[PDB]
């Protein structure tokens, strides 16, 4: 997260860290046994870390659970980044508490101008690298489809939305992928891609979650 | 050749540890790949990189 | 493109300060060129490099 | 120089440093007003530094003289590296003393097996970089043409010779170009190129000076 702020230990209880020896992507806990993340974060042998704040220090209040199965969206296109969504089933159900909680899926999409909370442990520099120990947060509004399309001509599909600032300075970044974009207590987006990070006129592009709620429900119920 | 291209992160926002062949040092070095795009100087392990570029 | 090739010293043994465009940092950086060979991501000044690759 | 040793202040009095704000190539003083170097070291506005040991500290006993003219060999081929020789005329004649002396040009070429002294301020690592403050020296024998040709198939011309060790570990390197290869008090070579530095079966390739003595004399007399 570039231009964000320290969230505060456990203030974003649905935020999870995907780990394969090191943190590589984020994700959101949708219930005690399912995590939503990005398709391009797909990997074999993923350990999901919940109740996490400092990803570099084990405080003993976290929950480390292995993924039993990672279901990528059947129409994910690695070239277009369309349908960049994946579901991960935990080997065992997380113990929900003050530090571990699920986030609600949307019934309605969010409109342009809505302020959302984005979080992750990604790079904090739009130039160079600087990875944080603790979870960073960023408040950013959803951009209008026209603004989005103009910033990324030919690249935006109906399953994507742009969020952030066209002036740059504030954006999600490498290490944030799969993370939550929550607006009004609802999960509306998943960090996906963008040109660089925090670049003027190159805002972040996120997976439009409201378009996948049925798939999510069908998959969870069938697995 | 694939081994002469610079290490490319790509537009995706993950931080996946990958390997690329560094012509200056003459060996494979690790880098963080975003998860999509980039180029062919991008290998899973140092060993694979060396088998192809070393 | 010329701007994606890694900085190449070449087989000659001089140490001439040149510039190449570093895709990771997104800007031109200096390197020591041997004096012969190498590739096209090799400019006289940082300004020239930026005019072509920036 | 990889695998060499500290020559000792002013023990190689004919060795010069070519400078354009920083040392970029070496050279040899053939008389009080002429310096021999490599063609690929050609540059506009060269300052020749004589009586030099630590190129990073001005001790006050050196002589800094600007080049008035740099004459590259008319048949230098940047692609083949054939005729990689250049003559530099000093704006004013060097003051020859205990620290500044000329080296003799050869009348006869040297044979394979001859031990020669190579010097320069180039990289001291065959892997990575490490540039010295003081002048480094290396004793290396001239290799047989067959050994040379086999190490560099199709690359060796009649104006080049290989010197060094096929086992690797000792070689000239980046920053040494234009420098002297002196055998029995005679200038027999000029540092030119090679595959990497100190690599097994990739010895250094040098310009065969004995083939250019006439040109050198003709040029000096005509300029
Ligand atoms: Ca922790
Ligand atoms: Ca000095």
């Amino acid at each position: 997260i570039v231009g964000g702020y320290t969230c505060g230990a456990n203030t974003v209880p649905y935020q999870v860290s995907l780990n394969s020896g090191y943190h590589f992507c984020g994700g959101s806990l949708i219930n005690s046994q399912w995590v939503v993340s990005a398709a391009h974060c797909y990997k074999s042998g993923i350990q999901v870390r919940l109740g996490e704040d400092n990803i570099n220090v084990v405080e003993g209040n976290e929950q480390f659970i292995s993924a039993s199965k990672s279901i990528v969206h059947p129409s994910y296109n690695s070239n277009t980044l369309n349908n960049d969504i994946m579901l991960i089933k935990l080997k065992s159900a997380a113990s929900l508490n003050s530090r571990v909680a699920s986030i609600s899926l949307p019934t309605s999409c969010a409109s342009a101008g809505t302020q959302c909370l984005i979080s992750g442990w990604g790079n904090t520099k739009s130039s160079g690298t600087s990875y944080p120990d603790v979870l960073k947060c960023l408040k950013a509004p959803i951009l209008s489809t026209s603004s989005c399309k103009s910033a990324y001509p030919g690249q935006i599909t109906s399953n994507m939305f742009c969020a952030g600032y066209l002036e740059g300075g504030k954006d999600s970044c490498q290490g944030d992928s799969g993370g939550p974009v929550v607006c009004s207590g609802k999960l509306q987006g998943i960090v996906s891609w963008g040109s660089g990070c925090a670049q003027k006129n190159k805002p972040g592009v996120y997976t439009k979650v409201c378009n996948y709620v049925s798939w999510i429900k069908q998959t969870i119920a069938s697995n | 050749e694939v081994c002469s291209e610079q290490a490319e992160t790509g537009p995706c926002r993950a931080m996946i540890s990958r390997w690329y062949f560094d012509v200056t040092e003459g060996k494979c070095a690790p880098f963080f790949y975003g998860g999509c795009g980039g180029n062919r100087n991008n290998f899973d392990t140092e060993e694979y990189c060396m088998a192809v570029c070393g």
